Parts: structure tokens; sequence; C-alpha cells
């Protein structure tokens, strides 16, 4: 009851709401009240949802905010922003960067999938940010694109946050495509509403050069986050002509709203 | 303590929806002082129990317990058995038999299925009751929800029984859930607690339970197109002002 | 807003869920 | 279970109506709800639903516990392409609903309305 005690401290701040992380860390800081075992205990809840949420960060000195993803994990608090090919230590409480230093079979293709990524991310993301590892894993070449975006409006009582990770695994001529893309979002103005998805996708594609790959990577990038989006929309439709209405009815199947005294 | 009453509520607006019964556990455990006070702001998700005198369903609240059994609407009896258990007045069972057969009516018009149940008590100066109504969305792989409702209304007659001031508070709790291929998993969770005073006559055509009915079935009906139109419609809004 | 009526009178237990 | 059966009809889990099918269960047994599995598929306007319960012998022209006809169901509920379809397999528009109007007596919507002239 004292491990456990902070055991919920955890979960509760890695569920937090994107761009509500200060609010849910106050809650849970007043209500265990002693800030040693939470020190303690709920280090790892930080980076872990840090992680988990692609946390961009802005270094001084580089115009191109960086993801904060277990891929660019270097191990000992340290993170690799790999377009400006630097490491950085980042305090997860303060969400602050900080000592930049400076840090390759996989640097022509990173490059490349690099700059078609940040032109998509530019053209077809509002404020979205975008980061590109390149990256033996298992013997295997792998390339991975992270896309964050977010709008953080409290104060209209909502919050949203875009995440996609793609993963390619090169094995020419062909590539493994494995993605996740998730969508977060949190309405709280006299009420409490949240949005939740996720889309696991897996394929395989045909690879070329470095330059032309890139390319059909973004294209296939867009085309695949284009159809999520818009069957999102799509399925508000049908989930308010139909899933809610085979829980309650806007109205009985007379299309008359009760006569209480008949009833009675 | 008293300030952690505020965390506490804050961080129930900002944890998901869907779960508020484990949240609250876990949110008891961590603070225990809290246990009463939690619940009595928050609502919780339903749970369901069979009369074992007649075999009909009814939902349990704190408005029906006493101790640690909880009193059916049907047999008007408490389960685990209490020897002594708090009832309602002759006079106001009577009524309370009535409005759990005509909101049972609502349900089902309504609802088309689920379960519903009303407890009503004495006030010194009228009465107060709940409808509770639960309907769950079981039967498919891919695409699940549920509904859980929540009125507490209280009534004050006045003008000799001629007419009578009714408050009333709703909350409603909602959670949809599809999985599809062009959409992948969609989860949407809402809660929406509302008010609501009036007026109404009362008369041989416009009983109390006729009144309290249409208040109700006005309620759902405006919070039903709430959460549809501005809450869950905004989310939309802000998905594809994401992308 | 306005507060909601108080509870049944003498009720014994305390408050819990499930 | 008829509370699970109708929620998948409901929503349109056509895999769930298969199952239905397959264990030999009858398509035109009036479920607990009072409604026949036409009607639940045409009140939501499941289209595809619609469309394998006929060809699986559904009656189109049933009624429920409320008086109310599969095609009457998809008139009320605003559910065109429903319409279209119940209209070209054969469903009697002439039945009087629960208050003695037809279908297109009854519809206050127009590209319904012409659908049924």
């Amino acid at each position: 009851s004292d491990e456990e005690k902070v055991r919920i401290a955890a979960k509760f701040i890695t569920h937090a709401p994107p761009g509500e992380f200060n609010e849910v860390f106050n809650d849970v800081r007043l209500l265990l009240n002693n800030d040693n075992l939470l020190r303690e205990g709920a280090a790892h809840a930080f980076a872990q949802y840090n992680m988990d949420q692609f946390t961009p960060v802005k270094i001084e000195g580089y115009d191109d905010q960086v993801l904060i993803t277990e891929h660019g994990d270097l191990g000992n608090g340290r993170f690799l922003d790999p377009r400006n090919k630097i490491s950085f230590k980042f305090d997860h409480l303060r969400k602050e960067a900080s000592d930049p230093q400076p840090e390759s079979a996989l640097k022509q293709w990173r490059d490349a999938c690099d700059s078609a990524l940040r032109a998509y991310v530019k053209d077809h993301y509002p404020n979205g940010f975008c980061t590109v590892y390149g990256k033996s894993i298992d013997g295997q070449q792998t390339i991975i694109a992270c896309i964050e975006s977010h709008q953080f409006q409290p104060k209209n009582f909502w919050n949203g946050r875009w995440r996609s990770e793609w993963k390619f695994t090169i094995t020419p001529p062909t590539a493994q495509v494995a993605a996740v893309l998730k969508i977060q979002v949190h309405y709280y103005e006299d009420g409490n509403v949240q949005l939740v998805s996720h889309k696991d996708i897996q394929d395989s594609v045909q690879v070329s050069s470095d330059v032309q790959t890139a390319k059909e990577f973004i294209k296939i990038i867009e085309n695949a986050e284009n159809e999520y989006q818009t069957a999102i929309s799509e399925n508000y439709q049908t989930m308010s002509d139909t899933t809610f209405k085979a829980l309650r009815r806007q109205l009985p199947v007379t299309r008359t709203k009760i006569d209480w005294n008949k009833i009675l | 303590s008293d300030q952690q009453l505020d965390c506490a509520l804050d961080l129930m607006r900002r944890l998901p929806p869907q779960q508020i019964e484990k949240n609250l556990s876990d949110l008891i455990d961590l603070v225990p002082s809290l246990c009463e006070d939690l619940l009595s702001s928050v609502d919780q998700p339903l749970k369901i129990a069979r009369d074992k005198v007649v075999g009909k369903d009814y939902l349990l609240c704190d408005y029906n317990r006493d101790g640690d059994s909880y009193r059916s609407p049907w047999s008007n009896k408490y389960d685990p058995p209490l020897e002594d258990g708090a009832m309602p007045s002759a006079r106001l069972r009577k009524l309370e038999v009535e409005a759990n057969n005509a909101f049972d009516q609502y349900r089902d018009l309504y609802f088309e299925g689920g379960v519903s149940s009303v407890y009503l008590w004495d006030l010194d100066h009228g009465f107060a009751g709940v409808i509770l109504i639960k309907k769950a969305g079981d039967g498919s792989k891919k695409i699940k929800g549920c509904w859980d409702s929540i009125h507490v209304v209280e009534v004050q007659e006045k003008s000799s029984g001629r007419t009578a001031h009714y408050k009333l508070t709703s909350t409603v709790m909602l959670w949809l859930q599809t999985n599809k291929t062009g959409s992948g998993t969609m989860n949407l969770g809402g809660s929406l607690t509302r008010q609501m005073e009036k007026d109404e006559t009362v008369s041989d055509s416009s009983p109390h339970i006729a009144n309290i009915g249409r208040l109700v079935e006005d309620m759902e009906n405006k919070i039903r197109s709430t959460l549809n139109e501005i809450y869950f419609g905004k989310t939309k809004d802000i998905v594809n002002g994401l992308r | 807003s306005f507060a909601k009526p108080k509870g049944p009178a003498g009720k014994r237990g305390i408050r819990r869920l499930i | 279970c008829d509370k699970e059966f109708m929620w998948a009809l409901k929503n349109g889990d056509l895999d769930e109506v298969k199952d239905y099918v397959a264990k030999g269960e009858d398509v035109n047994r009036t479920l607990e709800g009072g409604r026949k599995p036409l009607h639940y598929a045409a009140d939501c306007g499941q289209l595809e639903i619609l469309e394998f319960l006929l060809l699986k012998g559904a009656d189109i022209n049933a009624p429920d516990k409320h008086h109310i006809t599969p095609l009457l169901s998809a008139v009320y509920e605003g559910h065109v392409s429903c319409v279209k379809l119940l209209l070209s397999k054969g469903a009697d528009k002439t039945v009087k609903g629960p208050d003695g109007l037809t279908a297109f007596e009854a519809t206050d919507n127009q590209a319904i309305k012409a659908l049924l002239q």
C-alpha cells in the first residue's frame, strides 16, 4: 500500500490527455502529498509519457523542433536529433532540452526521407513536427518516420493531438511497412468528452534509389493518412445516426413524444 | 484534504470517462479520506441486481441502499435480507410502483431494451426520487457501447396541491466504440450533467408522475442532442483541424 | 448550480461502489 | 440472444447475421423487442442487412408489434436507399400504418415521397 500508492500515481500521469500534463501532475502531487516517493517512483512515468506522446521540444539554435520518441532514446537521459546530428539531455519534467553535443550507412536514405517528410508535414499539417530515424534493427536497415501535430486551447476547454509512426524495413528490392496512427481529443466545456482512436497498418512496397523511394514513401503515407482521417469524419455520422440510436433513440418508433396520461 | 477534493474532481474531468469505476477505485485507494466525498459528487455507471422474489432486474445506487443491502423496486425487499430496512411510506410506495411502471414503458419506447428503476423517499415539504436507466450495447466484436443515466428530482408542493416546483439534476454517461478497417478503432466517451427547475400544474390529468415523466423525457432528449451535435461534433471539427 | 435533495434519512452504512 | 442479435442488426454487423442464419435460426421470428429482423435493419438504414435478410426468406411485408411494415420503418426514419431497395423487391406500399396513412401519405421527406408515387 506504499509501492502500490505510487503505482497508481504513475498510471494516472501516463493517462494525462495531450496538453494537460501539468494539471494532471498537479493533482497527482497534491493527492500523494510526498514528493519523495513520487520522485523515485514516478520518474519513469514522465519519460514514458513524453516518448508515448511524441512530445515536441524546441532546441535553442535550431529551427526545426524535434520529437521525443523511444527511437531517439540514447539512454541516460539523452535523446537524438538526427536532422541536426546532435544529442541532448532532456528534462522530462521541465520539458526542456539542454547540453547539445555533436553526433552512417543509413545516412543517405534517412536524409532523403527526412527531406520529403518535412515538405509533406509542412504542407499538410498546421503546426506539425516530424523526426526521421535511420537505424539497423535486428540486422535490417529501418527508416522510422514520426509525425506529431497538436492544438492546445485550454481557454476554449479543448485539446487535441495527432501522432503517426511509420516504420519502413528496407530489404531491397522491397520494404516492409508497419505503421500506427493515433488521434486523441478532449473537450470539457461544461462537460467531459474524449475521442481516442488508433489504426494499425501492415503492408509491403517496392524500393529503388534513395530519392525515388522516399518520394514514394511520402505518397504512401499521405494516402494512408488521408484515408484514416476521412474515414473518421464519416464514422461520426455513422456513430451519430446508428450506434448512438441503438443505445437510445432520439424519438420512439411512433415518432411522437410520450403520452404520459395514457400510460397512467 | 479539502484541497485534495479539488484535485480529485479535476483529475476525474481529465482521465478517460470510460474508466470512471476503475479510476475512482484507484483514486480512493490512493487517498482513503475521500471515499465518501468522491462518490457524492461524481456519478458511477450503474450496477444491476436480480430481484429474488419476482426475478426482475433493478439498478443499484445509494438512494436504495441501507447498510450493505439494496431495496428492490419490484418486491420492496432488501437484498441481502434486512429485518428493519428503510422503507417508503405506504402512500409513497404506491407512487413509487406507478413511477417504476411508467418509466419502464418510457425505457421500452426510447431504449428498446436495458433496465430502468425508480426509488422515492419523503422530504419535510415534499418528496424526492431517482430515475436510473442502463442500456448496454453487446453482441458485436466490432461495435460496442453503453448508456447510463441518473435523474435526481425534488418535488415541492404548493397552492394546496394544485401546482408544484420540480428541481431536476440529470447525468448521462455514454461511450461508443467501433472497430472498422477504414477508421481503425474509434472510442467516444462522455459524461454530461444538467439541471432544470420548473413549476407545473398538478391535477387529475397532470399528476406528479406525468410532470416528472415529461421533465425527464425533455432532459434526456436535450442531452442526447447536445452530446451528439455540440460535443461529439466538436471533437470531429478538432480532428479536421489537426491535419 | 443548485443543490440536489437530501438523501433518505436514517440509513446505516457509508458510501461505497460496486 | 435476442438483445445481442438486435444490436448486431441495428449496427450492420453482417457477419453476426450470417451466424444467426447458419445456426438454423428464423429470420422471420419476432424478436423479444417486438419487431422482426427486417424492421431493425430497415429502422437503422442497414441496406446490406436488408438485402441478406430478404435473400434468406424474410417476409418483406410482415408487421411488428407497432403494426409497422419494413417499408414504413424505412420511410419513417428517412432511409432513402432502403426505401428504394424494399420497393424494388416488391414491398406493398399500400399498407396503412398505425395512424391510418400509407407510406406516401405519412412521409415528410420529398425524395422518398417521389419514390412512393
